[PDB]
């Protein structure tokens, strides 16, 4: 699962 | 007070402050929300299999193009074309019409008129926002789990070795309801080594499925979604009444009343034969269909060379713009024709989207 900065 | 509803398991795309490039797939690629992080912060699960988390307050990287898995619905209203009643997912109502409404299939489907402006009411609580026409407004095509498409097993798959095991390959043959409540959240899959069944997809943010093949799963007017945070163009009874000893009808072409198909074949049955992206072909009679369009890639046309009605043309398809003066009169190649029978042509060495009347084939 990619984990986007946000 | 107005609030967020927090639906899982609403089918998205790509929003208008998307900036993390390819990981949906492309624009029109679709994806299951599974879960909220937050009432800011979204995870969805594409249908390629990328799963990521997404903004949904302040800035939007999602549309919502189906919330009918959801099951949210709109109790006391009807669709006027398909009598799906209650509307479920999004309502769409005729600003124009006296007491009309449709839900996203028949909307997206370019049922009713498509030069009259809707309200979009996303939920039961949702203030109603005037819409542009779907005539003059961009539709692009969606992709992923749908008809035709080639899958393996999701994230959330708990069906044992019903695909042979993980890594083995199925087809999508038809998109179906998990249940009454919720539907075109399943998706029935026939694998390749002849097993075959019901598989989530959206239903309760389950992703049972995987794409290695993504599949088109018709066209939509992306403008018109919500932020997260040849054509039948007769009522079904009317194409019933007609089908009567012409190839008759049957529940498993309802995609048809929706879709756009080509005419593959003609027959002595003094009937046609049309086949679709889903991969079936059907037998219909005459009457029952309309052309557009009347044109092929690779097709060499003349621009129109009468100013006036090509300002008519392309206005009114939400298509005109000065620097396309220069293109009156001249020949160019049809390069794609769009789900809205709009004709991608490329002339001048540039490209351009026209009317399919504002030009003719050489
Ligand atoms: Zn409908
Ligand atoms: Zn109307």
């Amino acid at each position: 699962q990619i984990k986007n900065p946000i | 007070s107005r609030v967020m509803v927090e639906g899982v398991g609403a089918r998205v795309v790509r929003g208008p402050d998307w900036k993390w490039g390819k990981q949906d797939g492309g624009e029109g690629h679709v994806g299951t929300v599974r879960s909220f992080e937050s009432p800011e912060e979204v995870v969805v699960v594409w249908d390629n299999g990328t799963a990521a988390n997404y903004r949904c307050s302040g800035a939007y990287d999602l549309r919502i193009l189906d919330s009918a898995p959801t099951g949210i619905k709109h109790d006391g209203t009807m669709c006027d074309t398909c009598r799906q009643q209650p509307i479920i997912g999004i309502r769409w109502k005729c600003a124009e019409c006296t007491n009309y409404d449709l839900c996203t299939v028949c909307y997206h489907g370019d049922k009713h008129h498509l030069r009259h402006r809707f309200y979009r009411i996303t939920t039961p609580g949702s203030e109603r926002v005037l819409l542009e026409s779907r005539r003059k407004s961009k539709k692009i095509t969606a992709r992923g789990i749908f008809a035709g498409a080639r899958v393996v097993r999701g994230v959330d798959w708990q069906w044992e070795d019903q695909d042979g095991g993980n890594g083995r390959r199925g087809k999508v043959t038809e998109i179906q309801d998990w249940s009454a409540s919720s539907p075109h959240s399943a998706a029935y899959v026939l694998w390749d080594n002849g097993a075959k069944n019901l598989y989530r997809v959206g239903f309760e943010g389950m992703s049972d499925l995987k794409c290695v093949q993504d599949a088109k799963g018709g066209s939509f007017y992306r403008d018109h979604c919500p932020v997260l945070g040849v054509n039948i163009d007769l009522d079904l009874e009317i194409v019933q009444s007609l089908q009567h000893g012409h190839g008759g009808w049957t529940d498993g072409m309802f995609e048809t009343l929706t879709t756009t198909g080509t005419v593959c074949g003609i027959d002595e049955d003094h009937d046609i034969v049309v086949q679709y992206p889903s991969g079936n072909r059907w037998t219909f009679n005459p009457a029952v269909l309309t052309k557009a369009s009347q044109f092929q890639v690779g097709d060499l046309v003349q621009v129109c060379y009468d100013l006036e009605r090509i300002k008519l043309l392309q206005r009114g398809h939400g298509e005109w713009a000065e620097a396309m003066l220069p293109t009156l009169g001249k020949v160019g190649r049809v390069q794609q024709i769009y789900s809205d029978s709009d004709l991608k042509v490329e002339v001048c060495g540039t490209s351009w989207t026209y009317n399919p009347a504002a030009v003719s084939k050489v």
